[PDB]
């Protein structure tokens, strides 16, 4: 039976504006072992997104990690957005720093 | 970023009026238009198109196909007279074309085969041709004078071809489901299982299959446009085998990644 | 000089028996463009059987694709036999699952 | 509290027909070693984190065959440290007291590898193989005015090198809230190392006295607002 994807977005290494980076979409907990993602740059589509191997966990559910090369600004927005059977519509998850 | 590739080759080399030829046009690596210009040939024209007003378009640009197969018969128009000249039986091959950069820009290329060896390749740089292979001083010379004048090979590649590529993204424009995974399972060889994942219906000729063992790979591999295998109807598939011990099966998965898709499914 | 082809057999979908489905016969890395394609079903050749335009890659060798309607059965085999230059006697691969 | 275990079955190369081991070597529960003298188009040596290891690896497949020589001649065993184990069968034998558990008997207690050389294995030479096989994290603190009333303070670690952490929020070396990383909580930096994250709110002003503590193997590393 399906769960859904829990969506967590970060950087890898501690966020310094204009200095390159690797942003991550961390996608975890869902079931069936399908899911499509996609990462956003200001609403559009970045070209070249990296994704592990597929993972089995053993509360019987699956994650991946999803990442793009990224220099970060303070006005430039990003977004990873996952479509998954178990959701209606597609999820997206805005980049928050703090 | 997009690409636009004419691969053109001679059926026999007669000379440069009744050599008679074969230009096959891809876009983006997929099959867009064809001319055949053998005479055996009841189809000469082709064209790989969908949607609506697919018919006019093909009418159009088969149409303006014939003016390329024009263009580029004059312009090597000597290199095929000259290897006319050569006894027996031999095959002249060239490809060439131009890629769109996302930023905007344009990058040209043009080569030729012979014998299904690089023969000639034109520096986009220097705006003169290349001999590919070992070669003499002077049949260098030779060819860098008997090849595609370099202002009229600067002029298709700078300015004809990418118009011609953005004409045609513009009818492409008009763009499914889903890519499918499978498993297989076959006892052989003797003592062994053979564990097949096949993937179905991909869009692009671009995938990666990998075989996992407790999350860890023990085979992968990444198909590209020319390992990728037509499936026959515009879409594409993949295959990996791997041979396990019986009873092993329920420890091996297949992932694939295609596009923004990841799918794994276990054996 | 001369390029032994590279054959791969396959069905268009998942293969179902009693299911209409089509079989491909892939034939590659080949040099030169001569070649001889037949797809067999119990031994004997297929009548109608599609080709492809022979076509090229970056490497210059060449690549055809010759597919046919079938319909899978427990009992029927099929093959693709091939001849070309580069190979003394015709090349026979098997369809399996 | 660390786990060697190996996995092995007989099997046979094919151009000469003689027994070798696969063996699967597990460190702590995860895939980390194989050796399968009988791959094709795979990797008959695998190792995921070496070439000093995988060349202990053959080493150890043969002593490992050559102990179970007799029960070789569909043989699965699986072996291991920490207290060790050895279970033998064609899946029912256990290594339990320097005896097999298991006519069946008469069979099996004859075949059965040798209880000096079993007991030796899992005693010195196992523990030694796991212990064998056996920079710092950095902490970052972030504040924002936000939500309305509140400032929130964010502590993350990078570069931690396994997936146990705990962060804790201290008001003048007073813990607050606390939290323990586990798997599914902890985050893959995606270069090998993980990272971790906890938040909290405060009143605006109370900022200077919290400060950040991450434990993570034997670093404790502060870090203030």
């Amino acid at each position: 039976i399906q769960k859904t994807p829990q969506i967590q977005v970060y950087s890898r290494h501690p966020p310094e504006n204009g200095k390159p980076n690797i942003l991550n979409c961390y996608v975890t907990q869902f079931h069936p072992p399908h899911i499509e993602i996609q990462m956003l740059k200001n609403g559009k589509k970045i070209p070249k997104v990296e994704m592990s191997d597929m993972s089995f966990s053993k509360d019987w559910s699956f994650y991946i990690l999803a990442h793009t090369e990224f220099t970060p600004t303070e006005t430039d927005t990003y977004a990873c957005r996952v479509k998954h059977a178990s959701m209606a519509e597609p999820k997206t998850v805005y980049w928050d720093r703090d | 970023t997009h690409t636009l590739r004419y691969n053109v080759r001679a059926h026999s080399l007669e000379g440069s009026e009744k050599t008679q030829l074969l230009v096959l046009i891809y876009v983006d690596e997929e099959l867009f238009l064809k001319y055949n210009g053998d005479s055996r040939e009841t189809e000469p024209l082709g064209c790989w198109i969908k949607g609506h007003g697919g018919n006019e378009t093909c009418a159009r640009e088969t149409n303006n196909l014939l003016k390329v197969e024009e263009k580029l018969r004059g312009m090597m128009a000597e290199v095929i007279n000259q290897k006319s000249q050569e006894e027996g039986l031999h095959t002249l091959q060239a490809t060439l074309g131009c890629e769109l950069l996302s930023n905007g820009s344009t990058r040209g290329f043009w080569h030729l085969g012979y014998d299904g060896q690089n023969f000639l390749t034109f520096d986009q740089k220097t705006l003169t041709w290349t001999v590919d292979g070992p070669s003499t001083q002077q049949n260098k010379m030779f060819w860098k004078t008997h090849a595609p004048r370099a202002d009229l090979v600067k002029t298709f590649l700078d300015d004809i071809c990418p118009a011609h590529l953005q004409r045609y993204l513009a009818s492409l424009r008009n763009g499914t489901g889903p890519p499918m995974v499978t498993v297989t399972c076959r006892n052989y060889p003797v003592g062994r299982v053979t564990l097949t994942c096949r993937a179905f219906n991909l869009y692009t000729r671009e995938a990666t299959l990998v075989w996992l063992q407790d999350g860890k790979p023990v085979q992968q591999k990444t198909f590209r446009s020319e390992t990728i295998l037509p499936s026959g109807d515009g879409t594409y598939q993949a295959r990996v085998s791997i041979r396990v011990l019986p009873g092993q099966e329920p420890q091996f998965s297949c992932n694939l990644r295609h596009g923004n898709h990841s799918i794994m499914q276990t054996a």
